[PDB]
């Protein structure tokens, strides 16, 4: 079985340098063209770099040449991408992919590995801001009502958000994160509850942040 | 030189051919492959070299490549072969050029209208003189909205951060908008909205001031 598996991705700080790697293994590696492709987030596809199976030959996409370098030892089945003078769109799942033969003409994709995600970001380590979406009025008396959790403003990902401490899940709606200008991210968390509960009931939203050691509750009241 | 284009989405019924065209100045003499990408998951190449076929690919799909479009059929279409396509060539410009990509939807479930929530700013974040309307668009089907906000029925751009659509746990969809503003041009405008079109209609939801 053809593996490709890529490793070194992680968060990086722009004008930083970053390098990849990919060991390969259940074909002969010696004898192929290999590629780097990236994929920023729900963007298409985009070749960034080729080397060819005796390393006498290397090519770059322009976005990324002179930052860039391609290397392979084929000693050890293993590729490498040197990426330096990082950039925010060079932000993007890269992706290791054997081409179909040996030379440049040949260097179309047809194996790829699961890839590893390289994230640039000037941004530093933030704690959220947590506020209470408070229910209002849109279904009704008898119904049911959403209220929810503002997470304001944090980086970097992921931040976890439960309810009452994890004892409520049932009708709970946690959206994903919106990545802002700022660099900084945002994410909202609703649960839908019966109206006539507000206010004999109490409804906390748990907030946590790992990388900047964050743990918030947050009442939330009509 | 070198764009490949291929049309965003294509759509076909169970059983129905599928068809996805990609374009560009004389493909017909490059070698054209052609690639399926699931969610979360890397490509797969289902075509190289115009029409040949990797071993383990179904006889369903296959390829094409003359003049300005090369295309890739599929026909009997099966719901698993619901995915992004991209097709891709090599030439001496630029290397290994890929098309934008090609949603293939085969139509899997009822259209389903996004529910929209709009929440004002809070009291708490406005004391901190700050203040963020926040907009959760939730159970759309297919996939795609398009989102607007107005001030007092005078369009806004400035302060417009929307998510694109994620897959929920129950087939449909779910997306956020945030419009940031201060306390006074919160306070300076009588009552705002968004505004969610889903590949058909307008919902709208609005806040006022207290």
């Amino acid at each position: 079985q053809v593996q490709l598996v890529e490793s070194g991705g992680g968060l990086v700080q722009p004008g930083g340098s970053l390098r990849l790697s990919c060991a390969a293994s259940g074909f002969t590696f010696n004898s192929y063209w290999i590629n780097w492709v990236r994929q920023a987030p729900g963007k298409g596809l985009e070749w960034v770099s080729g080397i060819a199976y005796d390393s006498s030959n290397t090519l770059y996409a322009d976005s990324v040449k002179g930052r860039f370098t391609i290397s392979r030892d084929n000693s050890k089945n293993t590729l490498y991408l040197q990426m330096n003078s990082l950039r925010a769109e060079d932000t993007a799942v890269y992706y290791c992919a054997r081409g179909l033969g040996a030379f440049h003409w040949d260097m179309q994709p047809d194996y790829w590995g699961q890839g590893t995600l390289v994230t640039v970001s000037s941004a530093s380590t933030k704690g959220p801001s947590v506020f209470p979406l408070a229910p209002s009025s849109k279904s009704t008396s008898g119904g049911t009502a959403a209220l929810g959790c503002l997470v304001k403003d944090y980086f970097p990902e992921p931040v976890t958000v439960s309810w009452n401490s994890g004892a409520l899940t049932s009708g709970v709606h946690t959206f994903p994160a919106v990545l802002q200008s700022s660099g900084l991210y945002s994410l909202s968390s609703v649960v839908t509850v019966p109206s006539s509960s507000l206010g004999t009931q109490t409804y906390i939203c748990n907030v946590n942040h790992k990388p900047s050691n964050t743990k918030v509750d947050k009442k939330v009241e009509p | 030189s070198y764009e490949l284009t291929q049309p965003p989405s294509v759509s076909v019924a169970p059983g129905q051919t599928a068809r996805i065209s990609c374009s560009g100045d004389n493909i017909g003499g490059t070698f054209v492959s052609w690639y399926q990408q699931k969610p979360g998951q890397a490509p797969v190449l289902v075509i190289y070299d115009d029409n040949d076929r990797p071993s383990g690919i179904p006889e369903r799909f296959s390829g094409s490549n003359s003049g300005n479009t090369a295309t890739l059929t599929i026909s009997g279409t099966q719901a698993e072969d619901e995915a992004d396509y991209y097709c891709g060539t090599w030439d001496m410009v630029t290397n290994n050029v890929f098309g934008g990509g090609t949603k293939l939807t085969v139509l899997g479930q009822p259209k389903a209208a996004p529910s929209v929530t709009l929440f004002p700013p809070s009291s708490e974040e406005l004391q901190a003189n700050k203040a963020t309307l926040v907009c959760l668009i939730s159970d759309f089907y297919p996939g795609a909205v398009t989102v607007a906000w107005k001030a007092d029925s005078s369009p806004v751009k400035a302060g417009v951060e929307t998510t694109t659509p994620s897959k929920q746990s129950n087939n449909k969809y779910a997306a956020s908008s945030y419009l940031s503003l201060t306390p006074e041009q919160w306070k300076s405008h009588r009552s705002y909205s968004c505004q969610v079109t889903h590949e058909g209609s307008t919902v709208e939801k609005t806040v006022a001031p207290t």
